[PDB]
RNA sequence: GGGCAGUUUGACUGGGGCGGUCGCCUCCUAAAAGGUAACGGAGGCGCCCAAAGGUCCCCUCAGGCGGGACGGAAAUCCGCCGGAGAGCGCAAGGGUAGAAGGGGGCCUGACUGCGAGGCCUGCAAGCCGAGCAGGGGCGAAAGCCGGGCCUAGUGAACCGGUGGU
RNA sequence: GUAAGAGGAGGUAUAGGGAGCGACGCUUGCCCGGUGCCGGAAGGUCAAGGGGAGGGGUGCAAGCCCCGAACCGAAGCCCCGG
RNA sequence: GGCGUGCCUAUUGAAGCAUGAGCCGGCGACUCACGGUCGUGGGCGAGCUUAAGCCGUUGAGGCGGAGGCGUAGGGAAACCGAG
RNA sequence: AGCCAUGGGGGAAUCUGGGCGGACCACCGCCUAAGGCUAAGUACUCCGGGUGACCGAUAGCGCACCAGUACCGUGAGGGAAA
RNA sequence: AACCUGGGGAACUGAAACAUCUCAGUACCCAGAGGAGAGGAAAGAGAAAUCGACUCCCUGAGUAGCGGCGAGCGAAAGGGGA
């Protein structure tokens, strides 16, 4: 699947890879936002 | 009759030979494997690709079961 | 027959709407070593009168060298000229509009 | 008579100072999925091309 | 809606057509640098993984023989022998246990901002990367981390879709 | 033939157009799934238009200006049958 | 007596049994405008230069800075500026 | 995608009016549609004159000459030599 | 003769195919005009609380921009002059 988490309380992106039906239904990882310093992300 | 194919050829081996001055993290050997290896400032990445860490002469040492290196010793 | 190498691709986006070109000043860069060469109190007028501008209406004394303890009237300094310049003689700033 | 700049050229290149045609970096726009970061920045240089560089120059000059 | 109109209707090719093929990886042909052709000899790719990634720690095969309730040539167990004939997602090759292989713990550097110097190269493109800054991760520290042992897993540009500044 | 019109025909289905076979004798079989043609007040799909819940831009406001869901919309095709 | 395979063209290859020409004479094919990019001969130089025209000339040139190229670059732009 | 022009449909106002300033709204500015005429500068070269680092009879117009003739074609038309 | 305005309006061709595009509103057909023709007293231009009918030359300028953003196409104000 083709997939770019979003960044809590704002709205940064990032290049990524969902995969469906294995198990990858939750997504929530740590990453490296501009503004500011380093927050949780999501999927969609 | 399904065999007239090959693959564009990577153009792989040694690019310095012992004895040669190369600078600051130009690029040795491109290999497959593990025909040589890192050695005194010699770095390497994901390809296996033999590099310097510094500027300096390159040299290649031979210890059998243990393999082939390929170092540089520099000048400062 | 293949594809030039119009491969290189378009980035000089704003490159034009269909009106077109905006009605905007266009300042203009010369430097204060070459307006150092004559004396005076030195104006738009007086710099065209002479061969830097062509008519940009918008002056920008600038650059580096020696300024000249003159006056040197202009439609936009620099933070370097405008010092050197304190440091020689006086400058107005631009008229209005 | 009197030779048109080619628009397609200017509308996606630039000429230096010096001389040198300035050219931006093709492979990002569309290929994008996840390539590495050290990918799509590398990316987002402009570069020098070389010998088609003179042909170039070639097809403006007015401007 | 061939009544009528403008056109398209690929190339390679021991003529052409039929047939087959067209890009990418592997080996050979390739004549011990690289490069190297033929409708030459043989195969693979259009993917896959949040564990198959990171890092610290720990452990090392296949095979054989001997014994061992089921089992039975081969499950699992132990003894003994076993430098790699295993494994390493998938073709091949090089490589590898002095780990890149196998298990566990904590984690997500499948980072942002640049890139010294080179590899390759007609162009375009592809490729490798020391190191700096910020902010982190595993580790006592040294350190290591810009995805996977690596080499296929792909598409200039134009024209458009959604988000923000 | 752009049209006016003209042929058709100053003819009227025992007629005119198109089609195929081709004196005359004996005959001309089964298949309607595909296609064509014919038929079918439903239904599905379907354009312009109609409709204006909702919302956009703007103005101090009145207002102005735009986007637009439900629903209503023919042939056509889909579907049934010859 | 010795020696000796026409011409052009086209070609891997021609005396060629490949092309073209019976012969002679005349005609016959890389030009010009505008704009480039080299080179070159000059003039002027942080400047260089007019276009149309106006006046004059009847083969006489001159005035005409509009404009143009040049002096600052970078950047998609806003902007900034030997950055 | 404004403006000018207009095939089709709807359809004002008389200056507290209408247009335009690049979808649109507000401000601010420009302007007077839906009537009409106007010299000059401009193009041209059958015609006359001047001149040529234009031709000199296979050139120069096709035609220096009784040539758009002879001659060819039904015809349009073509078209010499000298 | 040619030039001019309006009514109509090609394809080859270029895009190294070819539809949009180009060739081009050219060729040609038609009607009308005169020594010219057209154009013309701003519902203008467009950013200067500014220029001020029209026509043409120069310029602006291969610029703004248009374009299967390909081939290619190509203005206006402003300035200089008639």
């Amino acid at each position: 699947l083709l997939l770019e988490c979003t960044e809590c309380k704002r709205r940064n992106y990032a290049t990524e890879k969902n995969k469906r039906n294995t198990p990858n239904k939750l997504e929530l990882r740590k990453y490296c936002p501009w503004c500011r310093k380093h927050t949780v992300h999501r999927e969609v | 009759t399904k065999n007239g194919r090959d693959s564009q050829a990577k153009r792989l081996g040694v690019k310095r030979y012992e004895g040669q001055v190369v600078r600051a993290g130009n690029i040795l050997v491109r290999q497959r494997g593990t025909r040589f290896k890192p050695g005194k400032n010699v770095g390497m990445g994901r390809d296996f690709t033999l590099f310097a860490l510094v500027d300096g002469v390159v040299e290649f040492q031979d210890r059998g079961r243990l393999g082939r290196y390929v170092h540089v010793r520099p000048l400062a | 027959g293949r594809s030039t190498t119009l491969m290189r691709l378009p980035k000089r986006g704003m490159q034009g709407q269909v009106p077109g070109e905006i009605k905007r000043p266009r300042y203009q860069g010369v430097n204060l070593k070459d307006l150092a060469r004559f004396e005076g109190e030195v104006t738009p007028e007086l710099l065209v009168r002479a061969g830097l501008l062509k008519k940009g209406y918008r002056l920008k004394i600038l650059g580096e060298g020696e300024a000249k303890p003159l006056k040197v009237v202009a439609h936009a300094f620099s933070k370097s000229a405008l010092e050197k310049l304190k440091a020689a003689g006086g400058e107005p700033v631009l008229l209005e509009a | 008579p009197k030779m048109k700049t080619h628009k397609g050229a200017k509308k996606r290149v630039k000429i230096t100072a010096s001389g040198k045609v300035v050219a931006m970096k093709t492979g990002k726009r569309h290929l994008n999925w996840q390539k590495s970061g050290k990918e799509i920045r590398q990316k987002g240089r402009k570069f020098v091309l070389a010998k088609p560089e003179a042909e170039r120059i070639k097809l403006l000059l007015p401007y």
